[PDB]
RNA sequence: GUUUGACCUCAAAUCAGGUAGGAGUACCCGCUGAACUUAUAUCAAUAAGCGGAGGAAAAGAAACCAACCGGGAUUGC
RNA sequence: GUUCUUUGUAAAGUGCCUUCGAAGAGUCGAGUUGUUUGGGAAUGCAGCUCUAAGUGGGUGGUUCCAUCUAAAGCUAA
RNA sequence: AUGGUGAA
């Protein structure tokens, strides 16, 4: 009988603050336009930069069909950066 | 403030029980004197300090040598609950439908995690019972209304009492797991969002007049297994919602048909799937690159033009979604 | 290295001893029933257990239709070493790995193959759901030397694997795996069979007495009939 | 130095002999309070709504094992080699070997307490097995006063 | 197993449930305790001091009294 | 008095027949050094070398008999 | 004598 009953039917403190969301999407389309495609050096240049101090979390690629879009196996790093950052923010 | 070692000290509690009642209640740093303190008095720490008993009593007896007594031990035992921590939280129903977006990402998330050491696959089951739940309702109420598909997974915007909740959903591919992420600190918000997606689909089924939890269809759970299989039992607003109205699709082999099912039961189409079996449709959605079959009572379209559709909620001629020919570029609906 | 007691020496030498006159008697029964000698043996016609939950035993026997079969590991006999005979087997099958498990085609040469090996593995005859599931959650491809394991992550590596065969997508894989397909046996054998984890995976208070209760149930749920005719047991995989 | 009762004890049984002794133990383990609880419960249901043989239990009480001993009803007798009142436990070897019991010397009460489900017992003893375990109660009877009478033959010598 | 848990012991909690202090003191129950006063004896197992409860306190149902036809807890006259 | 409950092969008492049948140790006592009494058998109390048996031991009178069972405790008059 | 008080 757990979940079987309404509890409706908070930041407005001045030392409270609510927790921000994340912005949308950055263009990270599987299939967008060939603009996005980074070119070969810049593209060396972000995955040679440092994680967690970069533009983008991806690299947007010009694929040709939906069936051949690939997995993510990053997803669960900034679920747990997500997930890192909601509890250590110091507001 | 008081460091956080002064602060575990004062609790005299676990680093790792600090740190579930920590994010339990949301506490953020170096902590402040006052909210510790006032932390001090939840019940969370008396059910910990009962744990903790319990822990030691049965390592006793399973020493000793006397099964029994651990199995009856461990028989007794009750969990604590969060029902009472989520309305301090979130006073209001709205708050709480506003902060669903991460709850419904970490869902999600696990619910496609393969089973591992770190989380049992009970968790797994159980997210993936949640996520169901979900789909099942939004595509009864028909409010998704932004599809992008992305590198990262498909962008889904639920417009639940017109909040426009944005989750993302990874593909069904296997993911390596990394040692980087600790589970520890992601499992306590996996049961913190699994409750209050609980409590959030008991109130949105009170609300729409269905039964809570509805049970799931046995036939379709051995063939079909998903959002579909999952039957809800009782007991318009935008054009996306009323696109493929009484429309048939078949969705090849190639194509997801987990993320185009609950697409196109939300618009309000059928869908027909040949892998269901390991005639009257009006689309035929293929990835082939090259197509053999080539009837003239199915008109072959791609992914593309549903999602298109969704996003902009046109109905767009089938001129540029043919199959074996380029798709238009795919745009962020934002 | 550790000294080694008798006990466990005499215990391993016994047990090893039953399962080589077991795996004898077996195969010689089968050899004669294969030269359609059944005038004087126990039974004739081969019989399949089903074991589900309370639990309810069904016996129907095996006709030549063939089937999917999937069979997982188990680890067992405790103190059984495992023979030459059922070594063979194992290798073929690449299954010595322990939780490890593939799909076979069930035909009347490989009945005599699983009754050897029943005790070693749990068989049985999962949905086509529980396959969809298992072929989407784990799997691994081999890549360039090619000493990499990685996981299965994109559909364009099928097409480079195989191609011929129009497996492009890890659903072509899905269909011909669970359908009597053409390319069943190419594309298993590639396929790098799932390595599935452990039941409890885990060790302490709790974890120890989970562990004993799900000892206690193995018992009970999966036995070991070492009779000449022992009929092949199978359980819901799908609950796994 | 000690007299020749003292240092008698802590001459305990080797490690095989006492793992299979307490093997043999633990196939009596008295019911604990739940268990016995359960079941007088489960008896009282059957009775509201409408024969078992002699049940069989290890004897360990000090009083209860010394009445046993005297009358020659038990026949294993276990001794607690850590006693804090070591008088209670002085007597009790020569009483055994006076009584022709067969006894052994085990180390530690704790372990005795353990396979009896209480925190320490001072001894513990058998008085009646099920006929399976009759040739191995036997054997082990047999087993201990080979490694303690003949292998300890001057344990009561030496000082 | 270079490892876990038990038995035993020793300490901490502004933890939970509990109690002793002191006053009063005529009577009681124990320790201690002198001199005047009178020819070891005697004031005197008293005065004072110390510790402990009550409305009374101690004692109390014989390792008793008796040598009789035997009596039968202690207590006070 | 009025009643509501009784509970279960539960408990207790008497006569007869059979089989068993357990009692307090640095304790008594002796020795020695102080205290107590008007007490001749310092009994009683106090330090300490020593320290026993269970058809036994203590208390007494006569060559045997008489009484009790100490080294644990409660009890209103 | 007992019990206490003060103090170039």
């Amino acid at each position: 009988e757990n979940y079987q009953y309404d509890l409706w039917g908070n930041d407005h403190v001045m030392h409270l603050r609510a927790p921000k969301l994340p912005p949308p999407t950055n263009e990270e389309s599987y299939n967008p336009p060939e603009e996005y495609l980074l070119s070969p050096e810049e593209k060396e240049a972000w995955e040679n930069t440092e994680y967690s101090e970069r533009e983008r979390n991806f690299i947007p690629q010009k694929y040709s069909a939906l069936r051949k879009v690939p997995g993510y196996g990053e997803s669960i790093r900034e679920r747990f950066e997500r997930s890192l950052d909601l509890y250590l923010a110091p507001r | 403030f008081i460091t956080r070692s002064q602060a575990v000290r004062k609790l005299q509690v676990s680093l790792a029980d600090f740190r579930r009642l920590c994010i339990f209640k949301g506490i953020y740093p170096f902590y402040y004197a006052k909210d510790i303190q006032y932390l001090m008095h939840e019940p969370v720490l008396a059910k910990f300090r009962e744990h903790k008993t319990f822990a030691r009593k049965l390592t006793r007896a399973l020493g000793r040598g006397e099964v029994s007594s651990a199995k009856r031990l461990e028989e007794n035992r009750d969990s604590y609950t969060l029902d009472h921590i989520i309305k301090e939280r979130y006073p209001s129903f709205p708050d709480a439908i506003r902060d669903i977006d991460d709850a419904l990402n970490m869902l999600f998330l696990f619910s496609n995690l393969p089973s591992t050491n770190q989380v049992s696959s009970k968790i797994i089951n159980d997210a993936q019972k949640i996520c169901n739940q979900w789909l099942a309702y939004v595509a009864k109420e028909r409010l998704v209304r932004k599809v992008f598909v992305s590198i990262k997974g498909v962008y889904y915007q639920a417009n639940i009492k017109g909040e426009e909740v944005r989750w993302l959903v990874p593909f069904k591919f296997p993911e390596n797991i990394p040692s980087d992420v600790d589970f520890r600190i992601m499992l306590t918000f996996l049961e913190f969002y699994s409750t209050l997606l609980h409590f959030v689909l008991y109130k949105l089924y009170t609300d729409s007049g269905l039964i809570y939890p509805p049970k799931l269809d046995l036939k379709k759970d051995k063939i079909i297994s998903g959002l579909s299989s999952y039957i809800l039992e009782s007991r318009y607003d935008s054009p996306v919602a009323s696109l493929f109205s009484a429309f048939v699709f078949y969705v090849s082999r190639e194509v997801p048909i987990d993320i185009l099912e609950f697409l196109i039961l939300s618009c309000g189409g059928n869908v027909i799937s040949e892998a269901a079996m390991d005639s009257k449709v009006t689309h035929q959605i293929v990835d082939r690159p090259v197509l053999k079959n080539k009837v003239a009572g199915r008109t072959y379209i791609q992914p593309q033009w549903i999602f298109d559709c969704i996003n902009k909620g046109e109905l767009v001629p089938a001129n540029k979604y043919l199959p074996g020919e380029a798709l238009p570029p795919h745009l962020s609906p934002w | 290295n550790k000294f080694v007691r008798a006990e466990s020496i005499v215990a391993k030498t016994l047990a090893t001893s039953r399962e080589k006159e077991r795996i004898k008697r077996v195969s010689i029964l089968e050899d004669k029933k294969a030269k359609n000698e059944t005038q004087h043996i126990a039974s004739g016609k081969d019989f399949i257990l089903k074991i589900t939950e309370g639990l309810i035993r069904e016996k129907t026997t095996y006709d030549g239709k063939p089937a999917l079969l999937f069979i997982v590991r188990v680890r067992g006999p405790l103190a059984v070493n495992i023979p030459n005979k059922a070594f063979k087997i194992l290798s073929l099958l690449r299954l010595v790995e322990t939780n490890t498990g593939v799909f076979v085609k069930l035909t009347k040469n490989v009945y005599p193959l699983l009754k050897v090996i029943a005790p070693y593995v749990v068989i049985g005859k999962p949905s086509l759901s529980s396959i969809r599931s298992l072929i989407q959650k784990r799997g691994r491809i081999i890549y360039k030397a090619e000493p990499h394991e990685i996981v299965l992550n994109d559909n364009n590596i099928v097409e480079e694997q195989l191609g011929d065969h129009g497996i492009i997508c890890v659903e072509d894989i899905i269909h011909e795996i669970a359908t009597m397909g053409e390319s069943f046996s190419v594309c298993n054998f590639f396929l790098q069979p799932f390595k599935l984890n452990r039941e409890v995976s885990g060790f302490g208070s709790l974890n120890r007495l989970r562990k004993i209760k799900q000892r206690e149930a193995e018992s009970r749920t999966r036995q070991f009939s070492n009779a000449a005719t022992a009929p092949v047991i199978e359980v819901d995989i799908d609950s796994l | 130095k000690v007299p020749p009762t003292i240092a008698q004890f802590q001459y305990t049984l080797d490690r095989n002999t006492a793992a299979e002794t307490f093997k043999l133990f633990n196939k009596y383990r008295p019911e604990t309070a739940a268990e016995k609880k359960e079941r007088l419960t489960k008896e009282a249901a059957a009775v509201a709504e409408g024969a078992s043989p002699k049940p069989y239990a290890v004897k360990y009480g000090l009083n209860h094992v010394v009445a046993l001993i005297e009358n020659k009803k038990a026949k294993l007798v276990l001794i607690a080699n850590d006693v804090d009142p070591i008088e209670l436990v002085v007597f009790l070897p020569a009483l055994c070997k006076k009584m022709g019991v067969p006894y052994a010397i085990v180390k530690g009460k704790a372990r005795l307490g353990t396979l009896v489900n209480q925190k320490t017992s001072a001894v513990a003893a058998l008085t009646e097995v099920r006929a399976e375990d009759e040739a191995a109660l036997a054997k082990l009877v047999s087993t201990i006063d080979a490694n303690f009478a003949d292998k300890y033959d001057e344990v009561k010598k030496h000082w």
